[PDB]
């Protein structure tokens, strides 16, 4: 019964094998760009004044 | 002074100088113990207690502790002042406050005892916490206030609230104001007696079913720990007061009464607070 | 504002539901497959809750064991239980090994460090015939006690009791099958009220 | 014999995958982010304290408008909160007292609940009659319903305790898609912002990225060593943070197929119940079993702040869609709105 499971697992591994991977530096740069793109739109990071803060 | 004048018509003069130092040191140690207990209670406020059981018990203990501290300092103030320096100036208010606070402490011990009895005899019964707090505060402080004001309004016109040197409540063929301290305070202790016995009746119940014996008389330690914890909190040591009623001539009753009740705060701290493992774990590292 | 009135009404309903549920016992049942739990639960998927009222006291009993998944991932939600009902099939020696394993695992969890156990000894009537047919000494390598049925039951109780390492904080109970359903309910109610008394005393600092 | 060849082929495939991963790992994110300035200490105050629950709140979710809130507890009822005014909107008496997951619709119409009953109950908040009613009862799972989320008003994704995820059609009531392959119980999942692919964490220390349209395991990450209880995508949708039972929040990347950093400390020894990201994704949040939360820097692996103030273990925390505030529900039946 486990032979079918093993064949399915190896087929899934082969399917996942031919997947392109970008450099870690490129992903880090993309994350950097996204974080500094919406940095001004992060009320947690930048304390919003109580004038427009609904929870204040 | 002798601390036996609380529930005795008079104290023998042959024993007063010996017991006076013991009373003073016991009350000093009691003041220290109550200070430490209040400090640790403020430090551990609203954190250890989770259920309504612990909340109610802690409220009872903190009320008892505050009443004991205020009553003890008032008694010290009343004793240290002369009876002729201020016949109505400082000792009248002092004795009024001291009697009121002793009786409030007695009724708070009654509150704790009846709470335990109610929570044991009726297992599955839920009552409102806020309503219970209100009832306890109203009857543990309103009744002492009422009895204090009626005592200070009945015996005042006859100038029999205080007799000669003793500006505590008087007796021995005068008025009857001391009955507000001898009758109720003893009776409360009497209740706190039977409740204790009730706890014992529920601490040695037969094993449910035919389960085999678990401990080879190892529950003796638990029973003794429970008894030593609950004895000073319920104020059983005040029972010896009736001994002062019985004879008022022998010094053994007065000596043991003063020794046990002077260190009552020390016993409360050692058993009510120090013996609790939930506080031992948090205090060992702090 | 209508929102304030809606909030007040919802709070009133929640408080009423809490008052209603405060009187509940919320027991918990375990055991093995065909270990006699059916007799203990029918005296009147995942888990099933059976509700029964005795002496004006309501009990919910959850038949844990049908999940067939990781117990450590959803057992933490089974707190606040008055006691743990356990059923053991005395007649079946094979079931005994995994019954003991489950009892040891459950009693040793960090969550069930204070809850008591009301473990039962089911199939006691058929166990007497099993001993006569097959000696107990052959079944178990360890000592089987005296040849009498009562000493065998005592040995079973003894080897069940010492598995609980938290002897001081847990007060377990032992009972056998009763033909009348009233006896089982009476024993369960007595155990529950004793456990509640002990819990109240512990919360009062007397212990 | 025959199975030995399959085992060897799987082993060599795994070796090739890990060799490719090591080759792609030129430099970690921590080294690159040495130039960035630290966020510094952050002040977090509980603006509101939502109270009224009677048992341990175990799951909760935020509304799509960042105003309404939903919470579920083992008491046996579901509560909808108005986070702005602390008011209560609806209180559904769930037929099962054990609820383990809750989900709010992206339109504020349907609310999903699930637990040890192995069924997902979908309730309609807006009804013509007025009284809340069970819109649907999805059944077919043989294990406890650990997590559930709404793709839209008509489609749901659920995670069960039998190592299976299921994409259910609400109108049909049957499993539109079934995702299987986990060797351990799947505990939580999160949805990408585009709702085109979702990653789910299991109890085998493996987070699997599945595609909802295709129904197959697109990717698999194995970086943990214990149970995984928290899943949350990055706001960009390219990364996601996994919380485990070892106080190690690991940030994985979809495109890189790597592990970026493992937020951990020597002081923390407990596990993770839930994680979340800020609106920009720079400020990560996590909930621990040591009675308080922890706010980290998602690019510097530094503990930016502590959210102590809960008397019991924190169960579920979530950030609003607009990132105005973060809600936190713990086991003491308490919801706190930190800002
Ligand atoms: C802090 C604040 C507070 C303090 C402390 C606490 C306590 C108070 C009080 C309690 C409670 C009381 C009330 C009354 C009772 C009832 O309700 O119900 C009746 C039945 O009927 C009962 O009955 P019997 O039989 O009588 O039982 C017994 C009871 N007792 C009370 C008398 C003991
Ligand atoms: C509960 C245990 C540990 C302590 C009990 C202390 C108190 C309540 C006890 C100790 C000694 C007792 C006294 C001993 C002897 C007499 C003489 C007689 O007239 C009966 C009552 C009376 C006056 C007793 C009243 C109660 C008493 C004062």
């Amino acid at each position: 019964a486990s032979i079918a499971q093993a064949r399915k697992l190896v087929e899934q591994l082969k399917m996942e094998a031919n997947i392109d991977r970008i450099k870690v530096s490129k992903a880090a740069a993309d994350l950097m760009a996204y974080c500094e793109a919406h940095a001004k739109e992060d009320p947690l990071l930048t304390p919003v004044p109580a004038s427009e803060n609904p929870f204040r | 002074t002798s601390f036996s004048i609380l529930m005795s018509p008079f104290v023998p003069s042959t024993i007063f100088p010996v017991v006076k130092w013991i009373t003073y040191v016991g009350l000093g140690i009691s003041i220290g113990s109550l200070i430490l207990c209040l400090i640790i209670e403020a430090l551990f406020w609203k954190q250890i207690k989770k259920s309504q059981t612990s909340h109610t018990r802690r409220i009872c203990m903190v009320n008892i502790a505050l009443s004991l501290l205020i009553a003890d300092v008032w008694f010290i103030v009343g004793a240290t002042v002369d009876t002729t320096v201020n016949p109505s100036g400082v000792c009248t208010a002092a004795v009024f406050f001291t009697h009121f606070f002793y009786l409030s402490l007695f009724f708070w011990m009654l509150m704790l005892g009846i709470l335990l009895a109610y929570r044991i005899i009726l297992v599955f019964h839920h009552m409102a916490q806020h309503l219970m707090m209100a009832v306890g505060f109203c009857l543990g402080y309103g009744c002492p206030l009422i009895i204090s004001v009626i005592t200070i309004a009945v015996t005042q016109p006859s100038n029999t609230y205080k007799r000669k040197d003793v500006c505590w409540l008087n007796w021995s063929n005068g008025s009857k104001p001391l009955l507000a301290f001898v009758v109720p305070a003893l009776a409360i202790v009497a209740v706190n007696f039977v409740v204790v016995l009730l706890v014992l009746t529920k601490l040695w119940r037969p094993t449910v079913g035919e389960r085999l014996s678990r401990d080879d008389k190892a529950t003796i330690i638990r029973v003794g720990k429970s008894l030593l914890i609950l004895t000073p909190l319920l104020g059983l040591t005040w029972g010896f007061g009736i001994g002062t009623i019985v004879d008022s001539q022998n010094l053994a009753w007065h000596v043991i009464f003063a020794l046990l009740n002077a260190f009552q705060g020390f016993f409360i701290l050692c058993f009510g607070i120090l013996l609790d493992s939930k506080l031992r774990q948090l205090l060992f590292n702090k | 504002k209508a929102a304030v009135e809606r909030s007040k009404m919802i709070d009133r309903n929640l408080r009423e539901d809490g008052e209603k549920a405060a009187r509940e016992v919320k027991l918990l049942l375990l055991g093995a497959d065909n270990s006699g739990k059916s007799t203990i639960v029918k005296q009147m998927t995942g888990i099933v809750e059976t509700h029964f009222t005795f002496k004006d006291l309501h009990f919910k009993m959850f038949d844990v064991g049908g999940q067939r998944s990781e117990r450590k991932k959803w057992i933490h939600c089974f707190e606040d239980v008055a006691a743990i009902i356990f059923c053991v099939d005395l007649s079946d020696y094979n079931r005994m090994h995994e019954s003991m394993k489950l009892f040891d695992s459950i009693c040793n969890n960090k969550w069930f460090t204070d809850t008591s156990i009301i473990l039962f000894l089911n199939k006691k009537d058929l166990f007497e015939e099993k001993i006569k047919k097959s000696p107990l000494t052959i079944c178990y390598q360890e000592y089987a006690g005296s040849n009498t049925y009562e000493e065998a039951a005592a040995y079973i109780q003894c080897q069940f009791e010492d598995l609980n390492k938290r002897k001081d904080t847990k007060e377990i109970y032992t009972h056998f099958t009763c033909a009348t359903d009233t006896k089982n309910a009476q024993f369960i109610f007595d155990a529950v009220t004793d456990v509640i008394i002990k819990n109240n005393l512990k919360d009062c600092g007397l212990f | 014999s025959e199975l030995d060849q399959l085992r060897q082929e799987a082993e060599q495939l795994k070796n090739q995958i890990r060799d490719a991963r090591k080759a792609c790992a030129d430099a970690t994110l921590s080294q690159i982010t040495n130039n960035i300035d630290p966020v510094g200490r952050i002040q977090m105050r509980t603006r509101r304290t939502l109270r009224g629950h009677l048992a341990k709140i175990y799951a909760m979710h935020w509304g799509t408008d960042s105003r309404l809130l939903v919470s579920a507890s083992q008491d046996g009822k579901l509560i909808i909160w108005d986070s702005y005014t602390t008011n209560k909107v609806h209180a559904i008496p769930l037929r099962s007292s054990w609820v383990m997951t809750c989900a709010y619709a992206p339109s504020g119409n349907y609310v999903a609940c699930g637990g040890l009953d192995n069924i997902c109950s979908i309730y309609n908040l807006k009804t013509r009659e007025g009284n809340v009613r069970v819109s649907r009862e999805l059944a077919g799972h043989t294990g406890y319903l650990s997590c559930c989320r709404f793709l839209d008003d008509n489609q749901i994704v659920t995670s069960s305790g039998d190592t299976t995820c299921a994409l259910w059609d609400i109108e049909t009531g049957q499993q539109t898609t079934t995702f299987t392959g986990h060797t351990g119980d799947v505990m939580s999942l999160s949805l990408a912002p585009d709702t085109r692919l979702f990653v789910s964490g299991a109890c085998d220390a493996s987070a699997k990225l599945w595609d909802v349209r295709e129904g197959m395991c697109r990717q698999t990450f194995t970086g943990h060593e214990s149970d995984i209880n928290a899943i949350c995508f990055f706001p960009n949708g390219n990364a996601f943070a996994t919380g485990s039972d070892d106080a190690t929040c690991r940030l994985f990347d979809l495109r890189a197929d790597q592990e970026l950093m493992t937020y951990s400390h020597d002081n923390i020894i407990c596990g993770i119940t839930s994680v979340s990201f800020s609106k920009s994704g720079r400020l990560l949040l996590a909930g621990y079993d040591d009675f308080n939360c922890n706010v980290w820097d998602a690019l510097k692996a530094d503990r930016a702040g502590v959210l102590a103030g809960h008397d019991n273990r924190v169960s579920c925390l979530g950030v609003t869609d607009d990132g105005m505030a973060v809600a936190t529900g713990s086991w003491d039946s308490f919801l706190k709105i930190w800002n």
